[PDB]
RNA sequence: AAUAG
């Protein structure tokens, strides 16, 4: 659904 | 008559009196600039908004806030011309009071613990200057106004142009000035749809649902309910008498129409209707029905009801039942069907749904969601419909409350929800996306004030940080503001802008016209390549507010426009032009200022109106306009008039003669190369002029005008001291005026400024009389050129096209020369080597090139320099340099070797001759000054001290001290003597300006005032051109051919007049010369300034002798006349003015060849035409190379003149070289001339040889992409 | 000494309502004007080749 | 960006 890495990681 | 327009009176041709004057023409930015910098003690504009806009700063926790006191600009540390001189920006400090507020955790909450009061730097804010530009790392700069689209909501539609079928779809758009957009949008299956900031769309009622709004609430807010009850057994519509106007109708007393008008049985009135049970089966419940016994939902909200139902409503003993109104044509279900696909039921739900369509990826919780929603719209931090966005939103809405309100709420999502509905119905229209009261202009101060805002922000975030921590008892609130990020913020948009442009200086008219442009591009516009048909357009709205004439010619068309003459902007920033009232059927000169959507509603007739003498229409029926459309309206029905003839046009197109008989195309082109033109050595007046030029003149700012009356003591050519009036002193001042004039400088086009005295010692001045004229001003009228004899006739082929045939004494005479000053540069840097050096010690240069350099190397004031000629000598350290063995060989036989520096000085540039007029020496602080800088500082010291002793002198003369002027000369003396703060690594830079005169040659751009631009082809002798029976020749000759096709029949006008006015003036002269008595020179300037039926009343009986003679004496080389736009001279005044002067009626004279003496079978159109020189020269232009610098990673020849690089052989001159077939020339170009590195050298020693051979090779760009490509990861190579 | 050197010079901007010479923060730092000017030239970060 | 064709 994401592809920010930032927002993966969170 | 003031004492300058006495000189020399202007005979005018108009015929209509104008009730207001044309206004300051730089109103648009003074105006602004006053708005941002001055002190609101309302708060409502510029600095203190910004700060009252962020301020107060409130810590997280509650520990402490910094609180806003007041604010002011401190004294600029340089001048104007020091700002210019130096290279720095001409500014001023911002010194902020804030009061840091302290509170006790101990008392409660909003105790004062303490206070810290304290004044803050907050960065150096730009100044702007008199004349409305700014001086930005010394260059003069104009901000350019914006054209953009106003805040609020506007809808519109596809134009059944999207979908399949037409189905047109219609949006709604919520913009404000800060914030997110919200779209509403009707997909082909009438449904409404939100989008938030540009993203997928939602379904409406979701944005209501997050509003507390349930769906019998939704159903109440978007329909009309219809009614029914059980009445004694009976089915019980509650009947609207407007709805009815396919069953049987009840009211047996008035039966209607049964399955088969309505006003007359409605008349009687009845309240009662019985219905089948089919007319409720399609019907849609407005309610949720619940029973308490079953304690479950027999028909919910939005729900068909049914036959069933109906019995179960029966049963659970409920008898009335309402249900939503609902059509084709007035009416519709779109909100019902809307949230029949909408999934989402209680708040919660749709805030997470908004949270996962706004932050995809993102686990959902509710307190983010809930944030998310309350920031996009409803916190005032990050959104702003502004006062203008409030106003447009509630006059589209038609609410009447929130006036100060920048947040949306309910009402305002509601009513514009309610607004698409009824457009879709059908009550309402769209708007027009380019109406002017659709778009907004924004000025200079409205720019400042937003990044000034944004920079405030920037440094409240570190407050707030820092205020969190919570050890304040020794912070300061200097130590709290750091003002890098406003400095920074500001600079960026003072001097990286888009619409902050390297002003434009050819002459008064360009900087005038430069301030008075509008732009539809720039932060928050539109782009060149995005922009359509329909912006570009001349809207009906533009009249008397943007000039349909003046635009750029190319891709930027319609994009860039300039005011009009009379154009004003209003306090909330839409364009407003002037009227004068039509009360009682007379025309009263009270004026008001409408805008777009004012003037709609009025009739207003055109200025062309005639008008009787008691104030009235003639005509009873007038032409006017209403609506934006023209027509034949009755005399009574007028409300406005227009205020001028030249109400529609801008300045430039103002300044065209005769422009009413030119096509629009051409008259373009007239006005946008009246700013290009140069002014030359001696400034001429227009023979036919508007009328506009004095105001250009004296608005610019480029001439000298008196501040105060008086009695002109001394006048030079560098100062002018008035002996101010009695009436008019400031009790206890001295009583002069001195005005020092600018004296040939730089302008930014490298064109001369000048100003030259026109008034003599002893002459009485009034206020506002004109001193000294400026660059292109003659007398306080605007002189862009020059007068020519002008023959319409081929010459032999040498006008061929658009070429001009230009005689020798236009050359002679110095007609069209011009003064470039150019601004040379030689920096002395700091290396790793050794520092470089400023010397005459040149190594390898003889003495010849030192003659005109002095001990310190740098060149004479007065020295006569060419091509090549040393300016300042500079010598580099240079490393170790290897030598090839036939060098070394070299030097063992003939031993010398000095090669320790290398020769990099400041060279005049190829083919520039001209004199060195100023040098200039910046030195840094700590570095030796050599001989020459040392003189430069004494001879600035000791000017200072002459101009110093001089106006105190004069000034004590009129006054009839030693503290204050010891400081102000001690002030000038710390300037002069202080060090220069250069870049990093500088260590000296020395400025040598050069003057040239450049004289008219073949390939120079000449043109006129009405698009007819053209090259010179040929300097003919003067035995060589066509003269008249007098032996008069002509001065320049016009292909007569350009006249037709291109529909500009002013030039011929202007010709004609021309030489009328030329006769009349040579008539005057020869009056003077015979020494006739005075009584005969009055009567005929009586008989000349009584030609025609004009508004103008010259007496000649009021002047004294002397003026008399002084007006003769100005009009010895012609009459200037005035002929203003659509109020000018027609032809039989024209035909009377030539009959005056003893001229052809028709114009045309009797030429004889040059060459051969013999007439010309046809009468010839002779007279005189106003040209001008532009800013496109040929010296400027030649380029030629045959080899010099590559670029350093294509290894292909640079780009310009300036780099002295190559011409580009782009793919459409591939494309005809291989259509000729010319395989080698291809082969060459690509080769041997661009990047073969090896086959470059081998070809340049080749044709030394003279063998004309080349061997090709791989060019370098193929390698670099193979390169590229493997670096890709792609195996991409060469096979054999 | 690149940092504490912008600090001194922000401190120093806010002191006097100026930017601080090169003599004036040498003084401040105990450090001689010639590292001053050093650590200025230093402190730059190198310009894109794609910048119009 | 602006300007010329």
């Amino acid at each position: 659904r994401t592809t920010d890495p930032v927002r993966m990681y969170m | 008559y003031s004492y300058t327009e006495k000189k020399r009176i202007r005979k005018d041709f108009g015929t209509r009196p104008q009730v207001l004057d044309i206004p300051y023409l730089l109103s648009i930015q003074l105006d602004s600039f006053e708005k941002f910098i001055e002190q609101d003690p309302e708060g409502q504009y510029g600095l203190e908004a910004a700060f009252r806009s962020v301020f107060p700063i409130q810590s997280y926790n509650g520990n402490s806030e910094l609180q806003y006191v007041s604010y002011r600009l401190g004294e600029p540390v340089f001048d104007v011309k020091e700002c210019q001189i130096r290279g720095v920006t001409y500014s001023k400090p911002l010194r902020v009071k804030l009061r840091l507020v302290i509170f006790d955790k101990d008392a409660p909450a909003g105790t004062v613990k303490d206070i810290k009061e304290q004044e803050v730097y907050m960065g150096e804010i730009p100044l702007m200057t008199e004349n409305g530009t700014f001086v930005i790392n010394g260059t003069e700069r104009v901000i350019v106004s914006q054209l953009h689209r106003s805040p609020g909501v506007f809808f519109d539609s596809d134009k059944g142009k999207t979908h399949s079928s037409g189905k047109v779809l219609y949006n709604a758009r919520i913009i404000p000035y800060r914030g997110s957009w919200l779209d509403f949008e009707f997909d082909p299956k009438d449904n409404l749809y939100v989008r938030i900031d540009r993203r997928r769309k939602l379904p409406a009622s979701i944005i209501l649902r997050v509003l507390g709004k349930t769906s019998a609430e939704i159903l109440d807010i978007f329909f009309e309910k219809v009614n029914f009850e059980v009445k004694d057994q009976t089915l019980m519509m509650e009947l609207v008498p407007e709805r009815l106007r396919t069953f049987d109708i009840e009211a047996d007393g008035k039966v209607y129409v049964e399955k088969g008008h309505i006003r007359q049985l409605e008349k009687d009135g009845v309240n009662f209707i019985e219905v089948p049970v089919e007319y409720i089966v399609g019907k849609v419940s407005a309610k949720d029905y619940v029973n308490e016994a079953t304690g479950e939902l027999i028909i919910t909200a939005n729900q068909e009801i049914s036959l069933e139902a109906l019995a179960n409503l029966s049963q659970a003993g409920y008898k009335k039942l309402e249900v939503l109104f609902t059509n084709d044509l007035d009416h519709g279900p779109f909100m019902s069907e809307t949230l029949r696909v909408d999934s989402t039921t209680d708040r919660i739900s749709a805030l997470v749904e908004i949270y996962r369509m706004m932050r995809p990826g993102e686990p959902p919780t509710k307190e983010a969601a809930e944030s998310l929603f309350e920031s996009l719209f409803f916190s005032a931090e990050r959104y702003d419909l502004s006062t203008v966005g409030r106003m447009k939103f509630n006059s589209s809405i038609g609410r009447e409350d929130a006036e100060e309100q920048g947040t949306l709420d309910e009402v305002d999502i509601i009513e514009v929800m309610k607004k698409l509905i009824s457009i879709r119905n059908g009550k309402g229209e769209v708007d027009d996306i380019d109406h002017l009261g659709n778009r907004r202009i924004r000025s200079v101060g409205e720019m400042a004030e937003n990044q000034f805002r944004v920079g405030l922000v920037r440094v409240e975030r570190a407050v707030k940080e820092r205020l969190s921590l919570g050890d304040l008892d020794n912070v300061m609130p200097q130590d709290l503001i750091n003002a890098k990020p406003i400095s920074a913020a500001v600079k960026e948009f003072f001097g990286s802008s888009q619409l902050s442009q390297f002003m434009d200086q050819n002459n008064p008219l360009s900087e005038v016209t430069h301030k008075r442009r509008i732009s539809a591009l720039g932060p928050g516009g539109l782009t060149r390549e995005r922009a359509g048909f329909e912006v570009r357009d001349v809207h009906v709205t533009h009249y008397g507010r943007l000039c349909p004439i003046e635009t750029p010619e190319g891709p930027n068309i319609g994009l860039i426009n300039s005011l009009s003459a009379f154009a004003r902007c209003n306090e909330y920033g839409f364009l407003e032009t002037p009227y004068r009232r039509v009360v009682n059927g007379v025309v009263t000169d009270e004026v008001d200022y409408l805008s777009a959507i004012e003037e709609g509603q009025f009739v207003i007739a055109q200025a062309n109106a005639k008008l009787t003498e008691e104030g009235g229409f003639a005509d009873e029926l007038v032409t006017a306009r209403q609506k934006g459309e023209s027509g034949l309206h009755p005399r009574e029905h007028v409300d406005y008039m227009d205020v001028a003839t030249n109400q529609v046009v801008s300045i430039a197109a103002s300044l065209i003669p005769f422009l009413e008989h030119d096509d629009a195309n051409r008259a373009l082109m007239g006005a946008n190369m009246q700013r290009q033109a140069v002014p030359t050595l001696r400034s001429e007046k227009p023979l036919v002029g508007t009328g506009i030029e004095r105001n250009v003149a004296v608005d610019s700012g480029v001439t000298a005008v008196a501040k105060r009356g008086g009695v002109i003591q001394s006048v030079d050519a560098s100062r002018i001291v008035v002996k101010v009036n009695e009436e008019e002193l400031i009790p206890g001042e001295a009583g002069i005026d001195i005005y020092n004039l600018t004296k040939y400088t730089r302008s930014n086009q490298n064109t001369c400024i000048n100003q030259r005295p026109c008034v003599m010692p002893g002459e009485p001045v009034a206020r506002g009389d004109v001193l000294a004229d400026g660059p292109s001003t003659d007398l306080g009228e605007l002189a862009l050129g020059q007068n020519m004899r002008i023959a319409f006739m081929p010459w032999n082929g040498y006008n061929f096209e658009d070429s001009i045939l230009v005689s020798e004494r236009v050359v002679q005479d110095d007609r069209f020369t011009t003064i470039h000053i150019q601004e040379l540069s030689c920096v002395a840097r700091d290396t790793k080597l050794g520092a470089e050096e400023i010397t005459a010690d040149i190594p390898n240069v003889g003495e010849a090139a030192l003659s005109k350099l002095d001990e310190s190397g740098i060149v004479y004031i007065g020295a006569e320099v060419k091509g090549g000629d040393i300016l300042v000598g500079k010598v580099t350290p240079k490393g170790e340099t290897q030598l090839t063995p036939e060098e070394k060989l070299l030097r063992a036989i003939f031993g010398e070797k000095a090669s320790d520096v290398k020769d990099t000085s400041l060279r005049v540039p190829n083919s520039v001759a001209g004199t060195v007029i100023d040098v200039q020496v910046f030195t840094r602080d700590g570095v030796e000054k050599d001989k020459r800088a040392l003189e430069i500082e004494q001879m600035q010291l000791k000017e200072a001290k002459k101009d110093l002793t001089e106006e105190f002198q004069i000034l004590e003369g009129g006054l009839l001290l030693k503290a204050d002027f010891d400081k102000k000369f001690e002030a000038k003396r710390r300037k002069i003597t202080q060090g220069d703060d250069l870049a990093p690594g500088v260590l000296k830079i020395v400025k040598v300006y050069l003057a040239v005169k450049r004289r008219i040659q073949p390939g120079d751009k000449m043109a006129g005032r009405h698009g007819n631009k053209g090259v010179i082809s040929k300097i003919n002798p003067v035995e060589d051109m066509p003269y008249d029976e007098n032996g008069q020749p002509v001065d320049i000759v016009l292909n007569p051919l350009g006249v037709p096709s291109r529909m500009n029949i002013g030039q011929i006008l202007e010709v004609h007049l021309g030489l009328a006015a030329k006769g009349i003036g040579d008539k005057i002269n020869q009056m003077i010369k015979e020494q006739q008595e005075l009584a005969k020179l009055r009567e005929f300037l009586q008989k000349v300034y009584d030609l025609g039926d004009t508004r103008q009343r010259v007496d000649i009986s009021e002047l004294s002798d002397e003026d008399v003679r002084t007006l003769a004496h100005n009009l010895r080389a012609g009459l200037p006349v005035a002929t203003p736009v659509f109020d000018g001279a027609p032809e039989s005044s024209i035909k009377a003015m030539l009959e005056l002067a003893d001229l052809p009626a028709s114009g045309q004279l009797t030429l004889f060849d040059g060459r051969t003496g013999d007439a010309f079978e046809r009468p010839v159109t002779v007279g005189y035409m106003y040209m001008l020189k532009l800013n496109h020269l040929v010296d400027d232009k030649m380029h030629a190379r045959s080899t010099g610098s590559y670029s350093l990673v294509t290894q292909q020849p640079l780009g310009g003149k300036a780099q002295f690089g190559g011409q580009r052989f782009g793919e459409m001159e591939v494309w005809a070289l291989e259509a000729y077939g010319a395989a080698y020339t291809l082969q060459e170009m690509l080769t041997v001339k661009s990047d073969d590195v090896n086959g470059r050298t081998k070809m340049y020693k080749n044709i030394v040889d003279g063998n004309h051979a080349m061997e090709p090779g791989m060019p370098e760009s193929f390698n670099v992409l193979l390169k590229e490509i493997r670096s890709l990861g792609i195996n991409i190579e060469l096979e054999d | 000494t690149i940092n504490k050197l912008n600090r001194i010079s922000r401190q120093m901007l806010q002191e006097m309502g100026r930017e601080p010479l090169p003599e004036e923060l040498a003084e401040r730092m105990q450090m001689p004007e010639d590292k001053i000017r050093k650590v200025l030239k230093i402190a730059k970060e190198p310009i894109s080749m794609e910048t119009p």
